[PDB]
């Protein structure tokens, strides 16, 4: 939905 | 000064700093991709809005390595994402300016010097006014003798400026906020030997870059409804995602 909600979700 | 008795929370945020070449080096390398370039504009104009998007990508991962916010939920942290993007990326930029400081120009995260005479004549007046206004802050900043950890220590209490009500983990945050508010106090009476209320000041500085950042939202604002944004870009969602 939102590139924000990808990069918070994104592998540390 | 330097630090013999320096707060736990600012020294395990200079411990959580990035490096600064490696992420030049990074958004380098994600400008070097190639793209498909608009004819009707200056390919300058979406490198540069690229390269903000990748700056604001490098300060969200940052975020994700923060105490107490990596503690949040998803909510949370796009509501405050959300809310301090640009207040991050102009106080970011800012910054920079002060670090490394050539009164003549300003200078980008990429490495490349802008000379004021370029942007005088070659941008609008609200972007000029901008960048003026940022270099009068920056000017300011260089007068009160900011440091690094009052730099990290601000960086945290941007990031959680914010009212309570818009959040679900309410106490959390706010012993993050009294926290921070704490260890800036703290730092700055025991560390500036001028007078003045370093505190205070670096507050009034926090207040002109959050207005700075609403110009600078304004500007991003006024290149949207012209299409002049390059599609999917992430400074455009930051800025369409609804307001708290
Ligand atoms: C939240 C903010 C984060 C920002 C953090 C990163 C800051 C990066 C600063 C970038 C500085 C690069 C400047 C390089 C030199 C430069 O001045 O080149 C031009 C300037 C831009 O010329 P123009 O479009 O303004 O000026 C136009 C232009 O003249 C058109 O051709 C006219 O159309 P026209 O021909 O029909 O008249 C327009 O007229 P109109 O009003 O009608 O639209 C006019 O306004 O450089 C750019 O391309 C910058 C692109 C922006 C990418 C990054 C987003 C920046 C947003 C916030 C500003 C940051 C400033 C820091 C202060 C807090």
């Amino acid at each position: 939905p939102s590139l924000l909600k990808k990069l918070l979700l994104a592998p540390a | 000064s330097g630090g013999p008795n320096v707060p736990e929370l600012i020294l395990q945020l200079l411990q959580l700093e990035p490096d600064e070449d490696q992420v030049r080096a990074r958004i380098l390398g994600s400008l070097q991709e190639p793209t498909k370039s608009r004819p009707d504009q200056p390919a300058a104009f979406g490198l540069l809005c690229r390269m903000a998007d990748q700056t604001f990508i490098s300060i969200v991962d940052w975020a994700r390595r923060c105490m107490v916010f990596k503690e949040l939920e998803v909510a949370d942290q796009m509501t405050l994402l959300q809310n301090c993007w640009s207040e991050l990326l102009v106080f970011d930029h800012i910054y920079r300016q002060v670090q490394h400081g050539k009164e003549g120009s300003i200078l980008l995260v990429t490495g490349q010097e802008v000379e004021l005479t370029t942007v005088a004549t070659q941008a609008g007046s609200l972007l000029h006014s901008l960048v003026l206004r940022a270099q009068e802050l920056v000017l300011q900043l260089l007068a009160l003798q900011l440091d690094r950890q009052e730099f990290v220590c601000l960086k945290f209490i941007i990031l959680f400026s914010l009212d309570l009500k818009f959040l679900n983990n309410h106490i959390l945050v706010k012993d993050a906020q009294e926290k921070a508010n704490a260890a800036l106090l703290d730092y700055t009476l025991c560390h500036y030997p001028h007078s003045g209320d370093k505190f205070q000041q670096l507050l009034l500085c926090l207040v002109e870059v959050r207005a700075l950042s609403m110009q600078a939202k304004e500007y991003l604002y006024h290149k949207h409804l012209g299409n002049e944004m390059p599609r999917n870009n992430l400074l455009i969602e930051m800025l369409q995602a609804k307001q708290t």
